[PDB]
């Protein structure tokens, strides 16, 4: 009855350094409805994350983005952190430049 | 090309206090134009889109007067559905919704659709014909009884194949500068080693408009789905969307691989090659 996420971690524009970019953490495929989703900085939460509203697809599964502004630099390392009913642990996924 | 106007109704109940949460939203093919939400302080449906802010106080009033009626029946459903399949009062259900219609190249109505689900799983649907419906259990076959009773169908179709495609249509007209424009993906290929036998090589669609693509790789001319991955199409944030798909291939070997690119945007295929 219930649906796991799935989660891709991204930028909204091609990533460099010292310009303004946006980090994206897409999340679908998940049901119920209801999921916790942060941007981390260094491991560390970031406080203003906007998202989409909710919708869903074809086989009745919800999917949202969430996404913050940010400045890549070589040293910060970004990650999205997220909990659902069918999740034990929460799940953290890189971002990768390359994915 | 084809369109579509598509609204998606998501109503979750709330055990110990108060109406469920519910949130709809509308789009014009690929492009959210309104939403709805019960936690939000406007109570109106609110525009998503520039090209809807045209519409006037009495298109905004119609559509709140709407989509809170519908707020309302799905209100009644959770209560009906509890009931139906003898589910205590401590647990929070879903239920969903979806309609719309989809034209041709001509804006002429091609299908129209209805359909409904509880707690993720099929409940009722019309069928094609827009006359009948889909019942997938006995509960779902009593309200299929209530809504023939009512001629329930009748009126959906009228909505669909009328009322549905001309709105369609003035949407695509005043949004015409962005919902009429084909964006083509800015396509690249990535090279990287996991070994000194084996590399990966990745096709990248960029900054696309509608979402629907291909990408497909062959070796040697040949379609090849072996030692492949693709990432389901995401959305950018700025209205358009990404995908890639990877190949892995033996080093030094990576000339014979060719990713193709397909979209409505392209007028022929693309063929990229490192
Ligand atoms: C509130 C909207 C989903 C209503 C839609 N415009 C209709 O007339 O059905
Ligand atoms: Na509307």
């Amino acid at each position: 009855i219930q649906r796991t996420p799935k989660i891709q971690v991204y930028s909204r524009h091609p990533a460099e350094n010292g310009k303004s970019n946006f980090l994206n953490c897409y999340v679908s495929g998940f049901h119920p409805s209801d999921i916790e989703v942060d941007l981390l900085k260094n491991g560390e939460r970031i406080e203003k994350v906007e998202h989409s509203d909710l919708s869903f697809s074809k086989d009745w599964s919800f999917y949202l983005l969430y996404y913050t502004e940010f400045t890549p630099t070589e040293k910060d390392e970004y990650a999205c952190r997220v909990n659902h009913v069918t999740l034990s642990q929460p799940k953290i996924v890189k971002w990768d430049r390359d994915m | 090309g084809s369109h579509s106007m598509r609204y998606f109704f998501t109503s979750v109940s709330r055990p110990g206090r108060g109406e469920p949460r519910f949130i709809a939203v509308g789009y014009v093919d690929d492009t959210q134009f309104v939403r709805f939400d019960s936690d939000a302080a406007s109570q109106r449906m609110e525009p998503r889109a520039p090209w809807i802010e045209q519409e006037g106080p009495e298109y905004w009033d119609g559509e709140t007067r709407k989509v809170k009626a519908h707020s309302q029946t799905h209100r009644v459903d959770l209560g009906t559905l509890r009931g139906c399949y003898n589910q205590s009062e401590a647990g929070s259900h879903t239920v969903q919704r979806m309609y719309g219609c989809d034209v041709g190249s001509d804006w002429r109505f091609l299908r129209g659709y209805h359909q409904y689900a509880y707690d993720g799983k099929d409940y009722i649907a019309l069928k094609e014909d827009l006359r009948s419906w889909t019942a997938a259990d006995m509960c779902a076959q009593t309200t299929k009884h209530k809504w023939e009773a009512a001629h329930v169908a009748e009126q959906l179709r009228a909505y669909l194949e009328g009322t549905c495609v001309e709105w369609l249509r003035r949407y695509l007209e005043n949004g015409k500068e962005t919902l009429q424009r084909t964006d083509a993906p800015k396509t690249h290929m990535t090279h990287h080693a996991v070994s000194d036998h084996e590399a990966t090589l990745r096709c990248w669609a960029l900054s696309f408009y509608p979402a629907e693509i291909t990408l497909t790789w062959q070796r040697d001319g040949e379609d090849q789905t072996q030692d492949t991955e693709l990432v389901e199409t995401r959305p950018a944030g700025d209205g358009t969307f990404q995908k890639w798909v990877a190949v892995v291939v033996p080093s030094g070997q990576e000339q014979r691989y060719t990713c193709h690119v397909q979209h409505e945007g392209l007028p022929k295929p693309l063929t990229l090659r490192w």
